[PDB]
């Protein structure tokens, strides 16, 4: 995903199918 | 004899019932036995409502009341400067007589609507923010209006100091006497006004009529109109007057005490039906005169405090509706730095434009337009990383423009002056520098045009507007001086 | 017959009469002054004394000073030597021209015209003003209200809907100002001598002037309105105009009468306003309106206190409105004069029932394509101009040309501008914006369309453009 | 001259004379009373009545029962010997010592000093307490006003003032107890013995005392700070020297005053107080000052009802003073103490030309970056801290410092914090926050700034946190 | 005294810090320590009805707290541990218990005594 | 309003409906945290009893503090533990509905009415996390849990 925040289930969405990028 | 004299039936809280007084006029003043004076404020079928200018511990049941033919008038002249005074021009100085030749009456009706010209000249603040933003001119009522503390006395003492320079000068035109009602403050408050108007050598020009907050409750109220009178005596005589009345608030509250005591109707915030009247017939007196009748005039500089901010209050609406524009102030600016505290984009005056000289007319007008979209933008400044380079420009610019309008007190500048460091920023020279660094920067760089280009100052006001050679003297001037600064 | 001051406090005096009793709303003559004192019955006290409300200061008067009872309430000169001329409330002149010399007085308290006099009718009054005929038509003798505040054009508003009522219905106006600035009266009086509307030299005078300036007492502001209304009464009903009154502004005209109200004792309503706020106002409103012999239209200034929609005073009086103009400031500074911003100046008329369904579907069309164009400025700055869909595209071009068709040029401005005015007839008005929302004009420049009359000048402007 | 009582309602008694009527503001005496009771005269209502406020309770007065005039105003001791001794609203001794010995008396009620009568001098005063010397410092023989709602800290500020200020004071203290609580001033009176500023013993005591608590009734409350103030003023001209004036609270002047006024026939204004507000409190506010003839410094406590600052006693009170401490109950909750709001304090002295620019730019720059923090506060709540320049999140982590260091264990307030009282000299002040702006202690935890004196101990606090 | 006389200012500053540190994102050891105290200082002072407690048995709860004894035991069985700390002394260590009542303190022999029980309790509690 | 201001001290049992529950399709729209009865303790109800209830109006004020971080910035910004406090309290806020057999023409579901046990029992369940994977709709408008299983299969 990324650093920033704010962006909705973003970062949930792969830390639920779940080294990390981001 | 019941009809030029009567007995007080009852008193207290400051007012007197009068049996008697039958031929008394509505709003007469008349005198008890003691010595104190009374204003009767209501004539009712079987008594007066007599209003007490002083302690109420010297009037008794059955004290003799008097009409002595008094006619509720204060001493005018210029022998009023240099002086301090009370709500009836009494000496307060404590440096003897008043050597007036002339009287006028307190109450009186404003100037109708065919002697008058239109608002046109100047009247300089000296202040950068108003002068460029919230322009004032010559017969205007320009409210001062903020929380307490914020700043609102100072407005007008600068202002007050800003004529000097043209006190001294030779242009008969351009001069303006001073009257500084403080209406309400306490006497070591009023003490330390005085002191900075002396020290500044402003006290020759300006009368200060005082009615503190020990003195009875009529002459709190009966102040503005005192002031106000002496203000008419310059304005029908050809001349200029500015009159700061300091505070509304106060004076109303005043008011508010006798109407309430005289048991006249409370309505919103216990103010009688009558407050806004009170208010507009003292505001309408000042005025800008037509050449038929001395071309002279009287400006208005009234005060009021709000509480938390509320301009939507009784007293302030009557104010702000009275008024030509409002210079309101704000404590969150105030201590972002931003002195003097004055909101930008909700000050106005609709006299405007036509109160500047043609040299700030065209500067102003950029600056005004720039601040404007920056406030579209000033919210995306801390959490903007990621903007384009217009919205950068319009934060710089903005940021810098913002440094430009902030001010030290007691130091009003000359127009041209003014001009020349809007200009620095209108003009883009202070694009690239800090904006911590800008105040510093103004200070060496003004210093610096006094002392070495006076004869450029010199052709800024001349010229009326910025000639393609003064745009050429400071296109060097900055970007030169600029150089300087940051080696 | 002649009674006696009994009690003044304040712009309150109470009257006592030895014989018959001056009725409610009759006007008293204090004798004794150098200028005209006026007392307006207010009530009946009981024990002959009567409580009256002060037309001006009342410093000096005495208990036992004569008043002579007039026999009737405040009449005021009407018919057409008033026009040019400024009034006050109790009909003197305050411009220093002398006497207004009429064959006419008539009452300022009249009661509204009568249930049969209505004309069931629902006409739009023609102002040539593109924005409002097209968006948001007056109603003939219904109210608006004009919003804005300062420095929007209302007084080039004001004068140029004098003057295009004059020339399309021939119908004269009519301006009160309730609580008036001396100064701003001043300014007003002679920017309308400067535009014509006013004529000091002949008789070609359009408006007629009633001021109720602000250092007056309480009960003058309260009822200029109704002075400047009589004024008004006399040309609908004496000649059988379409007569257009302005009322500036209608806030002080409530407030004035809630300082009345607070004088005379009475008990606040919610907000410190007076009980009988609705019914002072319905008094006066219900004047305004179509009888079978002519019209009133009223153009009155509102002011929100508090920003509150929901004050006790813009919610009294949005009850009587049919149509708002509203004039913002952003459109002005895009140099669309006038002002008038087109989504938010609505009309109660704004139906196919009344103006017919074809200026309905146009007006929708224009409303519609504005409002769309609103919704692409973000995408325009996103994507540019040049990621819009072919449709879109258009819209955009219509939308902008619309904008500018709106603005038009005003007869009242000819003298600071050296562009000549035009007062646009309503089906012109319908067919110009008709015939762009169709695209019969997407070729055309869009700078063609601004500053324009009908829509044969914008081709005019067009084939100009080298 | 003999009167009669005619009508008793609470604290308000209408009196009636047959020969001589008592001009208002006389003392009235109550005859058949067992401890001394006097009716203040307050409206002359008509037919030959006169309408009283009571200085004591009225129970067991009778109409009919007989009033004698004293034929002049409230009469006090005022002098040496008022020293050490505690005073109630009348003069008499209520410290259970006997009669006080002075030469001379003075009424209550005076004229307020002229215009001709004022001083421009101001010079600092220097409390060490960190946010009053550095953000809003007081001034020699200034009007010092100490705005607070209920249970902020403006007794406990007081009290320190006291310490800090009035043991090593040259001159003479008074103060006076209005309308607050009596075990305070119990509490008041044995500290000072302790302290030694009162002894019982010699003659030496620098502090005189005038007590009228809540336990009183209105009209006692609203004349008590007038007793007080009476003292003040002996000292400050029949013998010119430097007067220390402490009351606690002058809101309860005016809250006395509302109490009796619809008693006394007014319709009342907004927020259910006396029309007079305004006036009464001018005539009483206008003799607290320093003259020509002698300097008062003059602390006052101000109490600020339902916590509204708009409200109309505390909202007319600053306009009476030099300088403003004003206490905030979300300041407090926080256990910030002393609970000072920085961005609503404010002084005359604080100005470049009078407390230097070294002064005045530091404590401008604390409430610009605490300003600046308070407006970012709403805002990064929500929309998350990671968001922010790393040049506004320094703004952030230092404004949170500042407010700690702004915080200050006091003597007086040893039973409430656990922690030793401390004093900070002012350059120390200065010199302390001048270092949080540079940065010098970005590396710091911000606890360590929490509850500490000197800049120092808020780096030895941190290394006790470093384990 | 002993054990409360900083405890006030301290959960008002502790809740504040909770406040602050809501948008969580790494945090100074610190303010880590000053929110591990007070949300168990919390539970602490969570307390039923109808059964106050005597004051030796009041020092003895807050003092496992303020000490930082149960700095490192999951806050939601501080309740749990309470009883179970108190129900033990209360029959266990009646000695000490009654010269904290008697003496009106914590005597440096008593703090010695106190330590040694709730650190070994704890351990077999959390076993 | 000092009428029913008045009223409270005069009870032994409040039940205060609130409008904003009952447009929100709530019925009875009981407000949850603002009812209260003076036989709410242990010794009079049980501690079971008591024990469910302090739980269910604990996660009802958990839920009610985070709701306006939800009305600015929605779900998606909660931690996965607040989602979880979310996600319970609304199925909890639905099961506590009941269709009466009153107001049947209105709610277009036959009247239930449910035995004290059972009561206890759902809610119970609903907090020790047993129907976490059921969607929130099955909980409005039932008696028994056992119900709003039957409308989750329903549901299909
Ligand atoms: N331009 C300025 N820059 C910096 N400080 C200023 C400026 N103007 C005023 N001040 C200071 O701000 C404080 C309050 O200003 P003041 O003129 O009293 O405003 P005010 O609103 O009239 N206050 P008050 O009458 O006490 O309610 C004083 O300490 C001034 O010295
Ligand atoms: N400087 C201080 N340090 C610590 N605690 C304080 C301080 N000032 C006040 N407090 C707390 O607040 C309470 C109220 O203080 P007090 O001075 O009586 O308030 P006020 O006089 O404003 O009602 C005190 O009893 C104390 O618990
Ligand atoms: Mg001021
Ligand atoms: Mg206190």
């Amino acid at each position: 995903s990324s650093d920033r925040g704010l962006c909705g289930a973003i970062h949930s969405s792969v830390a639920k199918q779940m080294i990390g990028v981001g | 004899d019941l009809e030029e004299t009567g007995r007080v039936l009852s008193i207290g809280d400051g007012i007197a019932r009068v049996h008697g007084l039958r031929n008394v006029q509505a709003e007469e003043m008349v005198e008890f036995s003691s010595g104190l004076k009374g204003m009767s404020l209501n004539l009712e079928p079987d008594n007066v409502g007599v209003v007490v200018f002083g302690n109420d511990k010297l009037i008794k049941e059955g004290d003799i009341v008097k009409r002595t033919g008094a006619i509720v008038d204060v001493p005018v002249g210029e022998e009023l400067l240099g002086r301090v005074v009370d709500a009836l021009g009494n000496a307060i100085d404590g440096k003897g007589p008043i050597g007036s030749k002339a009287r006028r009456r307190v109450g009186l009706k404003a100037p109708g609507i065919i002697p008058r010209i239109s608002v046109r000249e100047p009247m300089q603040t000296g202040i950068k923010a108003v002068d460029s933003l919230v322009p004032i001119g010559r017969g205007q009522r320009e409210l001062i209006i903020g929380d307490r503390q914020t700043g609102k006395t100072s407005i007008a003492i600068d202002t007050i100091i800003n004529q000097k320079r043209f006190n001294d000068g030779t242009d008969e035109k351009k001069k303006l006497y001073c009257i500084y009602v403080a209406i309400g403050q306490k006497r070591s408050t009023v003490a330390q006004l005085v002191k900075r108007l002396t020290d500044a050598d402003a006290m020759k020009y300006t009368i200060v009529v005082s009615a503190t907050a020990s003195d009875a409750a009529p002459l709190q109220y009966l102040a503005p109109y005192s002031g106000c009178s002496m203000g008419e005596y310059f304005r029908d005589n050809g001349k200029h007057a500015l009159i700061i009345y300091d505070d509304l608030s106060k004076q109303a509250v005043a008011y508010r005490q006798m109407s309430l005591l005289l048991r006249r109707p409370p309505g919103r915030e216990a103010y009688p039906g009558d407050v806004f009247y009170l208010h507009s017939r003292l505001l309408e007196r000042a005025a800008k005169m037509n050449d038929a009748f001395g071309g002279g005039s009287l400006t208005a500089l009234p005060v009021i405090e709000t509480q938390a901010g509320d301009v939507s209050a009784y007293i302030p609406t009557n104010v702000i509706s009275i008024t030509d524009g409002q210079i309101f102030l704000e404590t969150e600016l105030f201590y972002k730095g931003i002195r003097p505290a004055i909101n930008v984009g909700l000050s106005v005056s609709r006299v405007g434009s036509a109160a500047q000289t043609r040299a700030m007319k065209q500067v102003a007008g950029t600056m005004k337009l720039e601040l404007a979209q920056y406030r579209e933008v000033a919210a995306f400044a801390q959490f903007g990383s990621d903007l384009d380079a217009a919205t950068q420009q319009l934060l710089s610019r903005g940021v810098r423009l913002t440094e430009l309008l902030k001010q030290g007190q007691y130091s009003p500048m000359a127009i041209e002056e003014q001009v020349a460091v809007i200009y620095a920023g209108v003009r883009g020279y202070l694009d690239k520098l800090e904006p911590s660094k800008i105040t510093k920067f103004e200070n060496a760089f003004l210093s610096h045009v006094i002392s070495q280009h006076q004869a450029l100052l010199s052709k800024i006001r001349t010229d009326g507007k910025i000639s393609e050679e003064s745009d050429a003297k400071l296109k060097e001037i900055v970007t030169n001086f600029l150089a300087g600064f940051e080696a | 017959t002649t009674g006696r001051i009994v009690a003044v406090i304040g712009a309150v005096v109470d009257v006592q009469f030895d014989e018959g009793l001056p009725p409610i709303l009759n006007a008293l003559e204090v004798q004794g002054r150098e200028t005209r004192l006026v007392l307006e019955v207010a009530q009946h006290l009981g024990e002959s004394t009567v409580r009256t409300i002060a037309m001006d200061g009342t410093e000096g008067l005495v208990r036992g000073q004569k008043v002579l009872d007039s026999g009737a309430p405040i009449r005021i000169p009407v018919g057409p030597e008033t026009l040019g001329r400024i009034m006050n409330v109790i009909g003197e002149p305050i411009d220093e021209r002398g006497p207004i010399k009429t064959k006419q007085f008539a009452a300022i308290h009249a009661e509204a015209p009568e249930f049969v006099e209505m004309s069931v009718e629902q006409e739009i009054l023609v102002t040539g003003i593109k924005v409002v005929d097209l968006l948001a038509p007056y109603a003939k003798g219904g109210k608006i209200g004009l919003f804005g505040g300062a420095g929007v054009g209302k007084t080039v508003l004001i004068m140029e809907l004098i003057n295009n009522v004059a020339k399309a219905h021939g119908g004269y106006s009519v301006f009160a100002g309730v609580g008036e600035r001396t100064r701003e009266g001043n300014d007003l009086y002679h920017e309308m001598i400067e535009s014509g509307v006013i004529n000091l030299k002949d008789a070609t005078s359009k408006v007629a002037l009633v001021y109720g300036q602000m250092n007056e007492p309480p009960g003058a502001r309260a009822r200029v309105a109704l002075t400047g209304l009589t004024v008004a009464e006399y040309f609908r009903d004496q000649e059988g105009q379409d007569v257009l009154l302005f009322i500036d502004n209608i806030f002080r005209f409530t407030q004035a009468g809630s300082e009345v109200s607070a004088l005379l004792g009475r008990i606040p309503s919610a907000v410190g306003y007076q009980p009988t706020l609705a019914t002072d106002m319905g008094t006066m409103q219900e004047r305004i309106t179509t009888t079978k012999k002519g019209s009133i239209t009223s153009v009155q200034a509102i002011y929100v206190p508090a920003d509150d929609l929901t004050d006790p005073a813009p919610a009294t009086t949005f009850a009587h409105l049919d149509a708002t103009t509203v004039l913002s400031r952003a459109i002005a500074e895009l140099g669309i004069y006038p002002a008038v911003d087109p989504l938010d100046s609505t009309s109660r008329i704004m139906d196919p029932n009344i103006v017919g369904s074809e200026h309905y579907d146009v007006a929708r069309g224009v409303q519609k394509i504005l409002q769309d164009y609103k919704s692409l400025q973000d995408i325009i700055a996103i994507l540019g101009m040049d990621e819009l869909s072919e449709e879109d595209k258009l819209t955009v071009s219509r939308a902008r040309k619309i904008q500018r068709f709106l603005s038009q040029p005003f007869q009242v401005a000819e003298v600071f501008t050296g562009h000549l005015g035009k007062l646009v007839p309503l089906k012109e008005t319908i067919k110009g914006f008709q015939q762009i929302l169709a695209g019969e004009y997407d070729h055309l420049p869009e700078q063609a369309f601004y500053m324009v009359g009908p829509i044969e000048e914008a081709v005019a402007k067009a084939d100009k453009l080298a």
